[PDB]
């Protein structure tokens, strides 16, 4: 149960942010001509845990990272505004249509570059299953 | 000695290898400064027309995510002096002037050879 | 008993995926002309554990890795579906003709390159043997 | 100036070093977009004929695993402009155009000098 | 909430050191012509802790970095004195208008460069929040 | 144009710098495929005569074990097309073609400049 | 006492595989012209332990590594078989002329190079001594 | 031999490629030494007007912090000898002589080709 | 209180060895013409410890490093003698005019360079402060 | 007391092997023209332990390493013989004229190089003093 | 073609840049083989005279212990063919032939350009 | 052949680019050897006047610590041979001969081109 979780995460994020420019997995995407902020989408595969002794009830953990990029020389508080709003929308305990948010709304330190800055927001999703 | 001759030669040289149909612009932002609470916005653009020449395109690869961007160099005139953080509008695509590189041996540099990197990533 | 482990793993995987384009160890293989996905086969040698005090009852552990490669710019959902199907086929406790799968059906994070992407699936097989 | 003269000379030069017997094709994919649930497939190919020149072959070694791959650099005309992530089909073997590198001093580049990397690995 | 922490830190720092030349986040700044010392404001984001079991009382921890730079060959004692002034101002337990200083006034070993030396001082701010 | 001109020139050039007294051969292996249990052997050799020239010898040093092997480059003709995984028999010594490097600007490449690396280690 | 142990182990291996092409320590040897499999011989020194409080009774440990090389494109089954007979021949507890096999018959993971592949087989030998 | 010849030639060559409108200065500090307690200040500047030539600007980038600094190389005459730690005032901006590099073949070096790194960072 | 500790250590050192050639921090200094030995002065900041719950009594630790450098091809015994003399002078328990030597007279490994050799000597100074 | 330890070690080693070609610290030495074996002398200073609470009883440790070199293509048994000869001479419990050997006669792994091979032998010496 | 001419010119060139006063020698050991117990010595030297030229000496630095060794390259004739592990004596100083580098495009190489590394360390 | 002519030309060339006003000295230490207890000093200097030329000055930089040292290369004649660890006194500053580099193709080298690094650090 790993394909469905990624599909659900994409569905939720995309339904929240249809209009705003974004980049997804393995699709040739060009940045906006104006160079304004756009979103990055990533999926990180965590380990899978075997719960019981009979090897039948399992769990799946995944990490979702959304990156807000912005041009140099234009400040950072707009990016921080976008980040807090993303985190508030992706709160803990929200029930996705296949799984649920194990722990959400984490912001890490900004990575700095000479062409454009990016700030990540990372959270984790979980789905538990019983094979019968 | 007599850098005016060099200036004229550079002017015709830049005018030679240029196309008067590439829309190009210069954007200069400045004079910011935060509020008493710690946040505000600098309300100024300062966009102006400009013309010049470019060379050596180079694609950008970061780690293999298919981002598909590129960066180039330029050759410009001696008007509207360039800085190390100015914006260059190339056919609707903005670039940051990372390196100015004025071809200089004297004050009032004759020409500039900026290095331009595409904005965002 | 280590030759038979590789023999049995090859037998099972090859019986499952005869027709799919696949690459085996140390054979000069060329990728398909159209650029379609192909499978990769590797075998990893684990340690051998001494169980008794008289050094007669032994064990053998092996790691098997299957890689799924795909061209850039063609998405990831079909590759994830294929990985899910591989994991479903390789269930834990499946009985090989010489040994058995110790724990299986694990999907690791995607390795990304500018020429093509790869998803690895890794599992382990084990054989307990007796000497007289 | 007179970039049409550079254009005609580049066209004749590219036509000089080309063989009209190598099947070459260009594939442009685009206009994807996901479903409300989050999965779909882009159904478009956009394959067109093309011809050009190639040089500087190179082989690929990854970790000694005997994959036997190769990569090429090319020279092309200015018709059906090349983008940054297009597919080039050569003799049944597909490559991705990792870099375009248009030989440019003006818009509407006179020619392209792309770098191709073989598909898969 | 994370923007308010940066806003309060900027307010305090900027009110205390208005006139002194200083560098803010992501603003194109040129050093003084004479090469005199200038301030370098920087912001580092830490983790966020979920304290309770209902996931309602949270904590935000942030790291604030102030760096002083001075030309080579001009001595180091005056730079140390300035850093001591900064640390004495940023004393422990100060009540920020949104959060509070968890612990401040720590000076670390000097970093040496052939074009100009730098002394970093570092402290941490913390905000405890209850969600309703 | 007229790639036959280049073909003839390359053939004459290769014939110039060659010795018709060095025993040289080419080995092609292919058409494998495993048993229902997972082990078998491809029973074919496919050896053919060939002639050419070599240049730039280079010894092989791994970590000081004194294994004393060497590696070379080659220049060959346009017959018996060279693949990426073939063996070359040189004066009693076998090498593997690690790199083909066809000198090419058209189909049926005019000549090959392979890189040979000695078998085993 | 470390010289005689190495001499005896070398003598045993040489008496077993006198005819088969092999490489010894620090002697100029050229690999076979045909490119068939040949063996590599190596010796490793271990630590020496003081057992008592009067420093009279000691022990000597050694590690022996042997290698099987094969050309690329020739598969792996012959090499794995050969390693299997080597491991069977070098079984645990066999007594040498001066010492004995402390722990034997181990096969490690294959090291891959684009010019030729190698499989290592490693074991360890021991001698116990009392000096009066 | 005859180093007066090359001295005059170097002086005139420096005079040719110079601007007599760029305010340039040279600052030498020296003779420090601490108090019986361990802290004091060297109270002297020793500034002297100088003229010369510059070439090859280079931008300085640290980690993406947008500091916009530049560095230059210089050519100078054989008076007011250059030490390894002197300061050079270039058009209202200070630089440190990281390396003097006296073009030498004997005693009394004929000219200096220093490398100047911008003050602060 | 960190300025005064550095001042005291410098005062003691230069009172003991005013005449002998030496280099001190951030001042352009030239080595002796004849190539004889000379002294190096360094200062390293330690950590600052908060002792009590009310954060009113603190401590400052500093490390002082003095190196003796000598030309290549001239032996080691005279350098060792000089280092021994320095260590004997800088003994434990000595009282400076601000703080005191926490523990001293340590000699470390020779660092080898083909232009000239160096022997380090390191000790530590401490100040315990109570702010009212 | 660290000068006399090196003095004593050098005295003992030179008295044992005055004639044989050897290399010492910081003296220009050229290897034999024929290319036969020769010895290296290295001195490593250990840390000084403080035993008591009145800071008066002191200890000094040192490590001595001696290497034997030999040309390639000439076997290893003569080198092993010479190494175990050195080890036999430097036995445990021997009393120097200043300190004593803590342990001796340890041989390690062969280090190989393209131009010649070397084998190390390492031991350690100790002295203990009481200050008045 | 006609490799005899190359043989002759190479021999003449080697004979040109040589000094007939430097004692030079070659050592070939061979035919080892171990005793039933596993230790023995090869009792053969096989010393022969030789002459040639050298170029490009180099000093050797390991880690700064003042060991003061040197290394050399050589050029030689087509007599007494060199192997990958032979010894060369150069005026009281021995070296080992690491790489032979036979200058060759055919069989019976016309000359050798070996690299000699000083014995021991 | 005839290395005498080479010697003459080398001596004349060295004598050309030189100044007879820079004091240069040469220090040879040698024949040490420890006392029965393990400590003594070699009491010899062996100072000899030398002349020559220098080129390519370079600065020395360790970690930004402001020490201001320099290094130079030299060209010298073929008397008072240079060993691998001698001292060269150049205008009040000592240097160590790190590499000698005799310009050699035969016995009795005609000149040395050593590299000198400044003593201490």
């Amino acid at each position: 149960m790993h394909y469905e979780l990624s599909a659900a995460a994409r569905a939720a994020f995309l339904s929240k942010y249809r209009d705003f420019p974004h980049y997804m997995e393995n699709r040739n995407f060009t940045p906006p001509k104006d160079g304004g902020m756009w979103l990055r989408f990533n999926y990180i595969e965590g380990d899978t845990l075997y719960l019981s002794i009979d090897r039948k009830c399992k769990s799946y953990i995944a990490i979702v990272q959304i990156g807000v990029v912005f041009p140099p020389g234009s400040g950072v508080d707009e990016a921080r505004l976008k980040a807090k709003e993303i985190a508030d929308f992706f709160k803990d305990g929200k029930m996705l249509n296949v799984g649920y948010i194990f722990e959400g709304a984490i912001v890490h330190q900004i990575v700095k570059h000479e062409s454009g800055w990016m700030i990540p927001v990372r959270f984790t999703v979980r789905v538990d299953t019983k094979e019968t | 000695m007599n850098y005016s001759q060099i200036e004229r030669m550079a002017r015709k040289g830049v005018a030679f290898f240029t196309d008067p149909s590439r829309p190009m612009n210069l954007i200069k932002q400045g004079e910011y400064g935060y509020d008493e609470n710690g946040f505000e916005i600098p309300p100024m653009e300062q966009v102006i027309p400009i013309s010049g020449a470019t060379r050596r395109p180079n694609a950008r690869e970061i780690d293999g995510e298919t981002i598909r961007a590129s960066d180039i160099l330029g050759i410009f005139n001696n008007d509207h002096e360039i800085n190390e953080g100015d914006y260059i509008e190339i056919d609707g695509i903005r670039h940051v002037v990372v390196d100015a590189r004025p071809v200089q041996a004297s004050l009032e540099p004759v020409a500039y050879r900026p290095v331009l990197r595409r904005v965002s990533v």
